[PDB]
């Protein structure tokens, strides 16, 4: 068992994500298809309760051969869902969500996780400014414009160890993650962090006790420009698209 | 199941029997994300072999033995079956997958041979976890002594040869020769090193950084400047990847060439190789068994006029970058092992006295 | 006067800065043009005054680029031509000048058909299904190969000269003609030398011993070819033949910037390293089997006779 | 110093006796008097007189072979060293053809033993002896071979390239053999081996088993300075050497390294 | 059109004290060649037909130096124009004196008088002309840089600069110096101004060969407070756009302090600024020809190396240099006409013309100026400076930071002797 994939059921004002978002077919069947094509004989599914505990009837219609469904609370996040199923996971966690229309062959982000011995591997596709290396595999800086009083600040040591950093603007997170065991161990030891999208910024590779294994941990990201993922920001190419 | 990777490009007519792949595509495009047929540590090892992240001859063996420890730790015993047969039958597709990723070095071949000999000699009365602990302790003792004690012995045996005031020439990237140079500089020898590098790997920059960080005065140049500087060079250190039955030196492709030019300038060459990297296999040329690198690696950017960009459209154009060659045994003087200073003709002697005979 | 000194200064700074022009035959044609332009627009009473003038104008071109011996030994050939004209008229103002004009015109007629004669006699050295190995980039050797492949089917190993990969252009220009070429590096020379049947290389300057300088790494190819006993074919014209002895004068090799070997973005280790990039090398005459010029094939034990027939011993200092 | 006195008494009483044999006999005589091993260690730390390679080589091999059976161990070791030379002659003298032209370096009892074993087997041959003059010892070799009733010619030192084309084989006794198959000998061995290799003549080395030293010189300077002293000592490459003639058999130069790996210094 | 250039022969930053108060900074020799000759050689190797030399402070010495050079000959392709005025005291004052006199026509080269480079500007020139023909004269400046390293010994912290650029149309968005700043704040309007793919660049060595237009001179005329170039580029990027060219195989840098001086002279001796090598004799003088040996050993005419002298790495010896016996010189530059004693060492030092070194001296990483003299048993520590014939007394060990001159207030001593003050 190399991975144990977890499907999240939260959001994050256009349309409701778990049940109502049916573009051409049911939305929840596609991440279970992503799992059940390339292996994943063991599936655990988190159910939504922000729709007043009604998404379990929509999640029990995919008819996968092996599923683990859990009840959850209404006000809850991704990191609290990771802390809920912590004593029943024993290996790497590969996080998905319900509203996921992914045409990307997901073996390449797993290759980025495996080949460099990464602690985290995520998938994005062209608000959030992602500073990536000149190779295009290792992201170095990420922040939003809401929590930054000054516009954006960059340490000098990451300019010394990486002289050029490629920044992107129009990227969106596809929420296809690959977590190592000590990442969720640090999530258990620090229970103040919720909404794992907001956990990607305090990753602590740079100069600072929050690491378990210069000598540091590696985090990668793959930017796609061919296989169309789900997007609802501009919605110009999302409405005039085809679903195969 | 594990398929075969497609051969990339137009092969050399002399190298049609040897496979030539590309680092752009991977074999794990049609494999499961929870690795079931191949062990996950083994597919991690194949990914860090195929992408070129582990290039040293000792680093491949160390990462191989660590992945084998991860496989034996994640091993279970089926009913009415022996470990000493089932582990043999299961480790063979793992090494086949690793071979299809990248061709194996002879150090890794002897590691596979030693591990197969050890797991063959496991008694039937031993338990599951007890035999797992025996195999992990045997792998730990093996990598411990036959990396670091042999490295310290070869470092002392080369420290007692290098004098004061001489100049030393090196080629390629090898941790053993670099450790010899570092432990010779720290213990009191005052020398400078001429580093010879070659295209397209350019792995001389690694030992160049390792010699500048150690405080050694360094000189950096390539294959054509070696003919210019060998009248000033008095000593050549080399890093061997395999030693054969006739005394040949399998190393990087610029080794026998450099040894011939050094003998033409009367400069004695010195290879540094540990005894597990030997071979009962023998070859006399670089044509019957060799590794084929990327044909898209020979191209470079000299201005804005890259000529080998669209090399596949030319039907009469061939691209070749050899990895290994052999030396004739009359060109290489030293063979520095942990047993002492031996010539090239003593390699099957050391094979005999270390093969329980 | 003004245009004369202007074009002389332009040619001197062109040889000081870089390689201008790119072809050595084009530079030889510009050398003969410079010499006929400097003799047609000047005044002299004795021929020795013109000899001293050509010596004084050639010292500056020699000190401009000492690795470019083509302008120097072409000036020396023109000096011997004017000396032979003064000798045949000694045993004189306009007749000697017209003799110099027709002799330098005949020298251009002989120089335009050098590679043509090399390609004409190219057929008597290449057989079918043959493995050829070359180094660097030269128009003479690729013209040799593309004429020899008009009736014969064979193979060429285009080994790159790699301070800067110029042999890729030779490999592409041959593969456009269909010579069934193969591209490798400098580190696979002795590794492939056990399958190489002949070595066909060019050169930059033929020395007085029969020695030659060429694109760098070819001394290694000559040593590997002497080890594997293959004959070396040097397709070289008769204006790269110079009386400069190897150990007589300094500045043999031409050194360039170390950027092409080790780049500027390497880091802090560039302070404590010494990176030298010789783009040429020395090849002794005993490592050479045959020279191919436009008048016929000659031995390395025969370069001194061409030295006596083309050069005068009182001009070797220049 | 009684050890040097016993060494001089054992070496000067017989001028046809080697030095390393007398050194190992001095070590055994100290082992006759634990305290015997301490006295042997004291005299082998005190025997720094002879600058020959064979003396220190036999001392090191006896120091390994010693490590109440030490006296009998040295006894049969000296028995093997004393009976070595007859096996040397009997294994080496079978290669000399009739009417051959012998080339010989300076005086040593080993080449004299193999030439008297060769004339003992009814063979006729002429011997060219290089004079080898930092001191006139090749003249002493020619005098000791003229008493043997064999045709000998005193050859000038700078004529080994002159007479190489007529001497069909080159048999030279060495005084020290390094591990790869090369030899340490008197200074005129290197030029003779190079002229024999350029003239394709077989260069034979006739030395015993106690001269197996664990050294590896690459150049003419890499031999130790305590054995050099106008040098007295050169080095011959093992590629310049055809065969060796030890008491373990007629050996290729790659067999000395096998014996020293099996012996472990 | 003919290619012009504005040559600022006076850097108004006060850095070479008390070095510059005896001879100006464009006349300081790296290896027997003043910096003005390197700058004129780079400008005539670019293709510039006419330059404008602006000498203000010690302008008579600069004029007397460069009139006898090659670039004032009638056979020279690059004719120079000497313009001297004691009124201007700033870079923007130089460029508005260019705009007032109507000197340049179109697409001139803004360059300082101490720039060491071999970059072909003609690719940047044709890219700049193509952008001006496409965007119709809104391409204002093209800042040329070089690919470099963050830990490279040439670029210093007073010259390390970080910029954020548009990675598609190679134009500069942000400009700030890294002096004294461990963190760097980048504004948000940078990403909204250019959205074609943005990327920060820290590996750029500022060669200060930013080619520009006469509209730059118009903008310097319109704003009086634009003193120099960094104020101009920050005032234009805070408000007409400035582009960028990147050089990957050709060197370019100018001197700012003694660290920059030592680094760029070590780059000259190690042949990083080829074709401008000291043996090619680019400035036609009879007393600057050198012979290139192995390991970058340069030897001039009539040096006569003594017995036991060791020259191992990166040495240059001027014409008339007298070296004694048993010396050990490496990574050093020796001027013409020097007197070197016995049993001395020179490690990464720079000794100019006319010096005299006695026996037993220990000089390391120092700068000995013209007509200097050092006595016996004197041990110089690294970064020690002595200018214009300072005599340092015997048996005196100078400290690490010790700048000594005949001028009292700028140095640690005065016109008295070095033995007793």
């Amino acid at each position: 068992m190399e991975f144990q994939a977890v499907v999240m059921a939260v959001g994050g004002s256009s349309i409701p994500k778990p049940l109502l978002p049916v573009g051409n077919k049911p939305l929840i069947w596609y991440p279970l298809n992503l799992l059940e094509r390339v292996g994943f004989e063991e599936v655990i599914v988190v159910t939504t309760r922000d729709v007043q505990k009604a998404l379990c009837a929509e999640f029990k219609m995919k008819m996968k051969p092996d599923i683990v469904c859990i009840p959850d609370d209404a006000d809850m996040g991704t990191a609290d869902s990771l802390r809920y199923i912590y004593p029943k996971l024993k290996t790497d966690v590969l996080v998905l969500s319900c509203d996921l229309i992914t045409d990307v062959a997901l073996h390449e982000v797993v290759d980025l996780f495996r080949a460099y011995d990464a602690s985290l591997a995520m998938l994005m596709r062209k608000r959030d400014f992602i500073g990536v290396d000149s190779t295009g595999k290792r992201l170095l800086f990420m922040a939003n414009e809401a929590d930054l009083d000054e516009e954006l600040v960059i340490k000098g040591s990451i300019l010394q160890k990486h002289p050029r950093i490629r920044f992107h603007t129009g990227l969106v997170d596809a929420h296809l993650y690959c977590l190592k065991k000590y990442i969720v161990d640090f999530l258990m030891e620090n229970g103040s962090i919720t909404s794992i999208r907001s956990e990607l910024i305090p990753y602590l590779v740079r100069k600072q006790s929050a690491s378990s294994q210069l000598k540091s941990l590696d985090i990668y990201s793959f930017i796609t420009l061919n296989l169309a993922p789900y997007d609802a920001c501009w919605n110009a190419c999302r409405g005039d698209r085809w679903e195969d | 199941q594990v398929p075969t990777r497609k051969d990339y490009g137009s092969k050399v007519s002399l190298f049609s029997h040897l496979p030539q792949y590309s680092r752009q595509n991977s074999l794990t495009q049609f494999m499961s994300i929870p690795s079931s047929v191949i062990h996950p540590a083994m597919v991690r090892l194949g990914l860090q072999y195929s992408q070129g992240l582990v290039s040293g001859s000792n680093a491949r063996c160390i990462a191989l033995l660590r992945a084998l420890q991860q496989v034996i730790q994640d091993y279970t015993t089926p009913p009415n079956e022996e470990l000493s047969r089932d582990l043999v039958n299961k480790l063979k597709p793992y090494m086949s997958f690793l071979t299809q990723c990248r061709p194996l070095s002879a150090s890794m071949h002897n590691a596979i041979k030693f591990l197969n000999k050890e797991i063959t000699s496991v008694g039937s009365s031993k338990r599951e976890e007890e035999a797992k602990s025996e195999l992990r302790a045997a792998i730990d003792r093996y990598v411990q002594e036959k990396i670091v004690l042999a490295a310290q012995a070869i470092s002392r045996f080369a420290y007692q040869k290098i004098s004061n005031g001489d100049v030393i020439l090196v080629y390629g990237c090898s941790s053993l020769v670099s450790r010899i140079l570092q432990e010779a500089w720290t213990e009191g020898r005052r020398f400078r090193v001429v580093v010879v590098d070659s295209r397209p790997w350019l792995e001389g920059r690694h030992t160049l950084r390792s010699l500048v960080h150690a405080g050694v005065p360094a000189s950096y140049l390539l294959i054509p400047a070696a003919s210019y500087v060998l009248p000033e060079v008095s000593k050549v250190l080399l890093g061997a990847h395999a030693l054969l039955a006739n005394g040949s030196v399998m190393s990087r492709v610029g080794t026998a060439q450099l040894a011939l030019v050094a003998r033409a300038h009367n400069v004695p060459v010195l290879v540094c190789c540990e005894t597990y990297k030997f071979c009962e296999r023998v070859q006399t040329d670089a044509f019957v068994s060799n590794e084929l690198d990327d044909p898209d690696d020979l191209q470079c950017k000299r201005g804005e006029h890259v000529a080998l960009a669209n090399w596949q459209n030319h039907a009469s154009l061939r691209l070749l970058n050899l990895v290994y060659d052999v030396t004739p045994p009359e060109l290489v003087d030293l063979v520095i092992t942990e047993l002492g200073m031996i010539p090239c003709s003593s390699v099957p002697v050391v094979l005999r006295v270390k093969s329980s005979d | 006067g003004s245009e004369l000194s202007e074009r002389i200064e332009s040619f001197v700074e062109t040889l000081k800065r870089g390689g201008g022009p790119r072809s050595s035959e084009e530079m030889a044609r510009e050398t003969l043009g410079l010499l006929r332009q400097i003799i047609t627009d000047h005044r002299w009473s004795n021929a020795g005054e013109l000899m001293e003038l050509i010596r004084r104008e050639g010292r500056r071109m020699t000190a401009a680029q000492p690795s470019e011996t083509t302008v120097g030994n072409m000036v020396r050939r023109v000096l011997k031509i004017i000396r032979e004209e003064y000798g045949r008229l000694h045993g004189h103002y306009a007749q000697l000048q017209s003799n110099i004009i027709e002799a330098i015109n005949e020298l251009l007629v002989e120089l335009e058909g050098t590679m043509e004669n090399i390609a004409a006699q190219a057929l008597e050295h290449i057989h079918s299904n043959e493995v050829i190995m070359t180094i660097g980039f030269s128009r003479t050797v690729e013209a040799f190969l593309k004429e020899a492949a008009r009736k014969r089917k064979f193979h060429v190993i285009v080994a790159e000269c790699a301070p800067f990969c110029q042999g890729h252009e030779m490999a592409v220009n041959l593969s456009k003609a269909g010579i069934e070429t193969t591209v490798m590096t400098d580190a696979a020379i002795f590794a492939v030398m056990s399958r190489v049947n002949k070595v066909i290389i060019g050169t930059k300057t033929i020395l007085a011993n029969g020695a030659l300088r060429a694109v760098t790494g070819t001394h290694t190819l000559a040593l590997a070819a002497k080890h594997h006993s293959t004959p070396l074919i040097v397709c070289a014209p008769m204006f790269k033949l110079s009386p400069q002895f190897p150990n007589e004068e300094d500045s043999f090799h031409k050194f360039v910037a170390p950027e092409e070997v080790l780049p500027f973005t390497e880091g802090d280790i560039l302070e404590k390293v010494s990176v030298h990039c010789p783009v040429f090398d020395y090849v002794p005459p005993e490592l050479i089997t045959l020279f191919i010029s436009n008048i016929g094939g000659n031995a390395p034990s025969y370069i001194y006779r061409l030295m006596s027939e083309l050069y005068h011993p009182d001009d070797h200092v220049l | 110093k009684e050890l040097i006195e016993y060494f001089k008494s054992q070496m000067k009483e017989d001028p046809d006796m080697a030095s390393a044999v007398a050194a190992i006999r001095t070590l055994l005589e100290f082992l006759k008097r634990g305290l015997r091993a301490n006295l042997t260690s004291a005299i082998e730390t005190l025997c720094g007189v002879d600058s020959s390679v064979a003396v220190s080589s036999g001392g090191e091999l006896f120091l390994r072979f010693i490590s109440k059976i030490m006296i009998e161990r040295g006894e049969l070791f000296l028995r093997r060293i004393s009976l070595s030379r007859n096996k040397i002659a009997d294994l080496c003298h079978t290669f000399i053809k009739d009417g051959a032209t012998i080339l010989t370096h300076a005086y040593s009892r080993v080449v004299l033993r193999v030439l008297e074993a060769a004339v003992a087997a009814k063979k006729r041959f002429s011997v060219y002896v290089t004079e080898s003059q930092p001191d006139l010892s090749g003249k002493k070799m020619a005098k000791a071979l003229c008493h043997l009733n064999v045709p000998v010619t005193v050859v000038l030192d700078a004529a080994v390239g002159y007479i190489m084309e007529k001497a069909d084989l080159v048999i030279v006794g060495a005084e020290g053999v390094v591990e790869n198959g090369g030899i340490i000998n008197k200074i005129g061995t290197n030029q003779m081996a190079v002229c024999a290799k350029a003239q394709n003549k077989p260069f034979y080395v006739v030395a015993e088993s106690f001269k197996f030293v664990r050294l590896f010189p690459l150049n003419q300077q890499d031999v130790p300075d305590k054995f050099k002293y106008h040098p007295w000592v050169d080095y011959t490459a093992p590629s310049l050497i055809t065969l060796l003639f030890t008491d373990l058999g007629v050996l290729t130069p790659s067999a000395v390294s096998d014996e020293l790996i099996k012996l472990y210094l | 059109p003919p290619l012009q250039a504005v040559l600022v022969a006076d850097s108004f930053d006060r850095r070479f004290f008390p070095i510059s108060k005896d001879q100006p900074r464009v006349l300081l020799p790296l290896a027997n060649v003043a910096l003005i000759d390197y700058t004129l050689e780079f400008l005539t190797a670019t293709g510039v037909q006419e330059t404008f030399v602006f000498c203000c402070w010690k302008a008579a010495q600069i004029k007397e130096h460069l009139l006898k050079s090659k670039w004032c000959r009638p056979t020279s392709l690059n004719v120079v124009r000497i313009i001297t005025s004691e009124l201007y005291r700033s870079l923007g004052d130089v460029l508005r004196d260019v705009d007032a006199k109507a000197l340049v026509r179109s697409d001139f080269l803004l360059v300082y008088g101490d720039v060491i480079s071999n970059i072909n500007i003609t690719r940047a020139l044709e890219e700049h002309r193509l952008r001006r023909k496409l965007e119709k004269n809104v391409s204002v400046m093209t800042m040329i840089f070089k690919e470099s390293s963050p830990s490279h010994p040439t670029r210093c912290h007073e010259d390390n600069v970080v910029v954020a650029v548009d990675s598609t149309t190679n134009r500069v968005l942000h400009f700030q110096k890294t002096q004294g700043l461990r963190r760097f704040a980048f504004p948000l309007s940078l990403f909204q101004g250019s959205s074609d793919g943005v990327e920060v660049r820290y590996d750029l060595l500022d060669c200060h060969i930013s080619i520009c237009s006469p509209q730059v001179a118009q903008l310097f005329t319109d704003n009086f407070d634009y003193q120099t170039r960094d104020d101009f580029v920050r005032g234009l990027l805070v408000n007409n756009q400035i582009h960028m060219h990147v050089t990957a195989k050709e060197y370019g840098a100018r001197v700012s302090n003694l660290h920059m001086y030592s680094a760029v002279c070590a780059d000259v001796i190690r042949r990083w600024v080829y074709p401008l090598t000291p043996e090619a004799n680019f400035t036609d003088s009879t007393t600057q020809s050198c012979t290139h040996s192995r390991h970058n050993i340069y030897r001039g005419p009539e040096v006569s190396l003594g017995h036991g002298s060791i020259l191992e790495e990166n040495v240059l010896l001027g014409s008339g240099t007298v070296i004694g016996s048993n010396c050990f010189i490496t990574n050093s530059v020796i001027g013409p006409g020097c007197h070197i004693g016995d049993n001395v060492v020179l490690d990464q030092t720079y000794l100019w013309q006319g010096v005299r070194v006695a026996a037993g001296a220990q000089i390391h990483q120092s700068l000995l100026c013209d007509n200097a003299e050092v006595k016996e048993r004197v041990t110089l520590k690294p970064r020690s400076v002595l200018t214009s014939q300072v005599v340092v007394g015997p048996n005196i060990t100078l400290p690490e930071g010790s700048v000594i001159s005949l001028h009292p207030p700028d140095a640690e001593e005065d016109e008295d002797d070095g033995e007793f003050s």
